[PDB]
């Protein structure tokens, strides 16, 4: 076992959370982890994230009412810094987790356009870089083995019938045999052939015997 | 900490690689047989004992879970064989034959490119047995691909369609990296030459986003390069002696994040490089 | 035929040809406040941070609240390199001290102290130090000014107030100089600092009438000539006529 | 903005209005030989405190003085003389020396900024522009001329730089209103040079050719670079960069406003040197502001 070698941490793996609709929180949760493990620098710059991604920093759409966040030194010049950093130092948790940390808070015609590029604190002529960080961490999420945290982290990339137990329209998860064809609601079937075995509209099929394969 | 595991093979092992998950670990020797553990918890299960070559079996490479419990196999009988698990049992799912000299290794391509395996044979050709579903295999061969023999081959990582690059090592003293063009022919596009003997193991570096191309190659001298393209359009690569072996130097194996590099020879001695701030590499071992 | 000019507090004179004199008032009340009520010293630098960033959030300035919690967090903390944040602290400086916040450039600047004094130039740090008092001299905020010429971290701002502020008094009865840290007459051995009003020695402030030579204890002149008009050691003199 | 009138009660037209140091006072000079002082009370109404006679001709500038050098006023005239009036506790406001060496009109004077002391500057109509000083700050009717810079161009406005820093050398812009049917350049910037104790000329704006009416250095206040605001047919705002013998600068325009569609008579920065005001002859005043993508935009019109 050679994970003190590696720059990036299993347990942290296990221990970030990425919820789009609260950054501060899961800042917080993540500066508590990194302390967890030990990590000073992850504890202060998920501190310096959690200051710096204020939903009260939210940029105007007039460029004239305010010099947007990004402009300021401790916006973008800050996270460039930040990612350089752990770019010599391969962090590719950490690069991952700030680029998708601050693209979350990121959710006449020509100065507006420009000043859309210039109000992200996530250069936009760099995307590729953030998505690849964004994939590669993803890879090691899933080659540890946890497939909802590479999911949860793979959100943040840029580029990408009636039931037959309640008889009610499906339109959400639905479970359908391929053997016979009767299905509906996910849970519904969760449910019912947790202790029966055939079909529920009576059928006779062996639906967990020929479906799940 | 240490899962030592006792092979039980009856010959000296060549190769050992675990899966995609860390779980399973498959090892061959020149007893002609594959031996696939489990090594979970620190355990061993001998789940499989793979006996289908007719010569010892120099390389063996796990696919990506993505495509199923694959397994591949290259043997000095001049002989491919992948072995795919179905229903909790190991058996022989694909042959290949195509090579007149022995198979040295094989490396399947990343799962975004698909389910590509490339061998590197000695009589110098590369095959790519591309998979297309319905269980048939498509041989795309690189006939000629080195004067002498190639001796081991490695994939570039998926980085933006999706343009296909491997990294062979071959006999000739030299490495050649290839591309495949829009058609699916494969060419030759920058030839590598700065090792003294036979180029024994060429290794891609992992991409984790970097806008940087390494590849570690080792020889039969005991040279260690560090090949670095540091712009991509360029596509100059500029060696960088790792370190001078007083042996000859067998495998190269990146990290993850490729920032180590395990370091392998014939003084039966492994090495662990990391990278200083300074641009020398450091041995950690 | 036209004139035009701003005041320092928005307000704008414009008078053109018909002259009609127009002042076309508001816009700087946000300086005021953040000048009064920060704290510069003191405090150990966390707390300082802390309060002027409640002080920014309460004034409407978001962004120079989280600048000093950022550097609240990046000064006062398998770590980060000692001097990473160095170059992004000097660049904040100069982005606050180009667009005319020098204000908050100069607080920047006491508060950290050594932190950042190294790293910026003695003339550039100079010239936003008077920027900032010249400013503040403007609104008329003394007390601030004087705070921050004691607390800059540049010895020629710091020189600024040492600059003929010594007086020198004489025992009238004696008509000779006193010594420079006494309250009693070398010559005369007299107590000539005694207070015109409660006859006790005045040993701290004093408070001299240029008119009469009599004066006392600071509170208590203020409270007779809050009380009257004469001079309180009573030498018919209408010190303050009216 | 919130317009309110005020009663002048000049008899002719105003052509100078100018804010003291700390914006509560006022003094406005029109073409009847009158200066009059404004102080306003808590009430908020402005109250002419002093209004006196001081020249023969008309009168086109006052300018105020630091408040550490006392209440100094100076006025210059059509009768080719820079008076400097001092305030004596009621309030009583006396002439302490009459500035005779211009041989001709003096169409602007401006006090130097604290920093140099308590200098003068005139410009007169025949290109010659003198500096003043007065040695004993206490003394205001002895001044002494240090120097007089040929700007062989009928100046018409001046403007110091208003920078603090030390590395900054004293400068002065000479702006001129002739209209000859040549094209050449309105506004000469000299550069005061310590290893030749004098004034040479720095920077030349080629690019300004209309007659300009008025010059207003920006109020630097932390800035590493000048910026210079000129008034002529448009409203034109360069910026000079100092490079690392007179200093070089790399002037560029940043600022070229045509929404007068007349002649710009006045140009004032406002106290943090942000937002510029332009009046006109269309009679309205135009408030010019940058935003962080230095893209110089009109915040407001106002008008009489
Ligand atoms: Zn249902
Ligand atoms: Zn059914
Ligand atoms: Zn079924
Ligand atoms: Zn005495
Ligand atoms: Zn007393
Ligand atoms: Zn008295
Ligand atoms: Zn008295």
């Amino acid at each position: 076992d050679i994970a003190c070698l590696l720059p990036v941490h299993k347990s942290l793996g296990e221990l970030y959370i990425l919820n789009v609709n609260d950054i501060q929180e899961t800042c917080q949760k993540n500066a508590a982890s990194a302390l967890l493990v030990g990590r000073k620098d992850l504890v202060q710059v998920w501190s310096l994230a959690t200051v710096a991604t204020d939903l009260c920093l939210g940029p105007k759409s007039d460029p004239d009412l305010e010099t947007p966040w990004a402009r300021h030194p401790f916006g973008r010049q800050l996270l460039e810094s930040l990612l350089a950093h752990y770019c010599r130092l391969r962090d590719v948790q950490t690069l991952a987790m700030l680029c998708s940390v601050f693209e979350a808070q990121s959710r006449r015609e020509r100065e507006r356009d420009q000043h859309d590029k210039n109000k992200r604190l996530l250069d936009p002529a760099n995307t590729q870089q953030f998505d690849d960080f964004k994939k590669c961490y993803g890879e090691i999420l899933y080659r540890w083995g946890l497939r909802e945290k590479r999911a949860e982290v793979l959100k943040f990339v840029s580029c990408p019938f009636q039931c037959a137990i309640c008889h009610v329209a499906v339109r959400g998860s639905s479970n359908f045999c391929l053997t016979c064809g009767h299905g509906g609601h996910t849970s519904h079937m969760m449910e019912w052939f947790r202790t029966q075995e055939v079909c529920p509209t009576g059928c006779g099929c062996h639906c967990l015997l020929e479906s799940t394969f | 900490v240490i899962n030592t595991v006792d092979t039980s093979h009856e010959d000296m092992i060549h190769d050992a690689q675990m899966d995609y998950y860390g779980t399973r670990l498959a090892t061959c020797s020149s007893d002609r047989s594959v031996k696939i553990f489990d090594v979970r918890n620190g355990g061993q299960i001998l789940i499989a004992d793979l006996r289908g070559h007719e010569g010892p079996v120099w390389q063996v490479a796990w696919a990506h879970p993505m495509y199923g419990n694959i397994l591949a196999s290259c043997s000095y009988d001049r002989k491919v064989i992948i072995w795919r698990e179905e229903n909790g049992t190991w058996e022989k799912s694909h042959e290949h034959a195509g090579h007149d000299s022995s198979v040295n290794s094989v490396c399947w391509a990343p799962h975004d490119y698909g389910l590509i395996l490339a061998c590197g044979s000695s009589d110098g050709a590369i095959s790519l047995l591309t998979y297309t579903g319905e269980g048939q295999w498509e041989v795309k061969k690189i006939n000629n691909a080195h004067t002498i023999g190639c001796n081991a081959v490695s994939w570039a990582p998926a980085v933006v369609n999706y343009i296909k690059r491997f990294a062979s090592g071959g006999c000739d003293n030299l490495i050649k990296l290839w591309k495949e063009e829009e058609d699916g022919q494969w060419k030759e596009e920058q030839k590598l030459e700065a090792h003294s003997d036979w180029v024994r193991d060429v290794a891609w570096a992992p991409s984790i986003g970097l806008p940087t191309s390494t590849i570690a190659s080792c020889s039969q001298d005991g040279r260690v390069f560090i090949w670095t393209c540091d712009d991509a359009s360029s596509n100059t690569w500029s060696p960088k002696l790792l370190h001078k072996f007083n042996d000859v130097v067998w495998h190269v194996s990146w990290s993850i994040t490729a920032n180590i590099l395990a370091v392998s020879g014939g003084d039966n001695k492994v090495t662990l490089w990391k990278e200083s701030v300074d641009g020398q590499w450091v041995c950690i071992s | 035929p036209e004139g035009l000019c701003y005041g320092l507090f928005g307000d704008l004179a414009f008078a053109a040809k018909e002259s009609a004199l127009s002042v076309f008032e508001t816009g700087m009340r946000w300086f005021v406040d953040t000048a009064e009520r920060y704290a510069l010293a003191g405090r150990p630098l966390a707390e300082l941070c802390d309060h002027n960033a409640k002080v920014a959030r309460e004034l409407g300035r978001n962004q120079v609240a989280q600048t000093w919690t950022m550097l609240r967090i990046i000064y006062c903390s398998s770590r980060l390199p000692p001097d990473f944040f160095g170059v992004l602290v000097r660049d904040m400086l100069h982005f606050y001290a180009e667009q005319g916040d020098v204000q908050m450039a100069v607080s920047v600047l006491i508060v950290l102290g050594e932190r950042v004094r190294k790293d910026i130039d003695e003339q550039t740090q100079e010239h936003w130090y008077t920027s900032y008092i010249d400013l503040l001299q403007r609104f008329r905020l003394w007390n601030v000014s004087n705070e921050v010429v004691k607390l800059s971290t540049s010895r020629a701002v710091s020189c600024l107030n040492q600059a003929s502020t010594t007086l020198h008094v004489n025992c009238s009865h004696c008509k000779r100089p006193m010594s420079s840290r006494g309250w009693v007459c070398d010559r005369c051995h007299r107590c000539a600092s005694m207070c015109a009003v409660c006859h006790h020695v005045v040993k701290g402030l004093f408070v001299w009438c240029q008119g009469c030579s009599h004066g006392g204890h600071l509170q208590h002149i203020m409270k007779w000539l809050e009380g009257s008009s004469h001079c309180p050691a009573g030498c018919g003199h209408l010190c303050e006529y009216s | 903005f919130v317009a309110r009138s005020i009663a002048a009660d000049h008899k002719d037209l105003i052509h100078d209005v100018s804010f003291d140091f700390h914006g509560r006072r006022m003094a406005t000079c029109s073409s009847d030989q009158s200066v009059k002082v404004w102080d306003k009370s808590e009430s908020g109404d402005w109250h002419c405190t002093a209004s006196w006679k001081t020249h023969s001709g008309s009168v086109w500038r006052v300018t105020w003085a630091h408040p550490e050098f006392g209440q100094v006023l100076a006025s210059c005239s059509f009768d080719r003389t820079a008076a400097v009036w001092e305030e004596i506790v009621q309030s009583h406001w006396v002439k302490r020396t009459t500035l005779v060496d211009s041989r001709t009109s003096v169409t602007d004077v401006k006090f130097a900024p604290k920093h140099m002391g308590l200098m003068l500057a005139t410009c007169s109509a025949d290109g010659i522009v003198r500096i003043y000083e007065a040695p004993d700050v206490m003394n205001l009717s002895q001044w002494s001329l240090q120097h007089e810079i040929s700007c062989k161009l009928s100046c018409s406005c001046i403007s110091w730089n208003p920078s603090s820093s030390r590395a900054h050398s004293p400068m002065i812009a000479v702006g001129s209103d002739d209209s000859s049917p040549n094209a050449m350049a309105k506004v000469q910037i000299f550069e005061y040079n310590e290893n030749t104790r004098k004034y040479a000329k720095a920077e030349t704006l080629m690019t300004v050719t209309d007659p300009v009416h008025d010059i207003a250095f920006a109020p630097n206040l932390g800035r590493s670079f000048h910026i210079l605001a000129i008034a002529t047919k448009d409203v034109r705002i360069f910026t000079l960069k100092p490079v690392r013998g007179p200093t070089k600068f790399e002037i560029h325009i940043v600022a070229q406003f045509d929404n007068h569609n007349s002649q710009v008579w006045r140009v004032s920065w406002n106290i943090t040197g942000t937002v510029l005001a332009s009046s006109g002859d269309d009679g309205c005043v135009r408030l010019w502001k940058a935003n962080y993508m230095d893209n110089w935009k009109c915040t407001g019109i106002l008008k009489g």
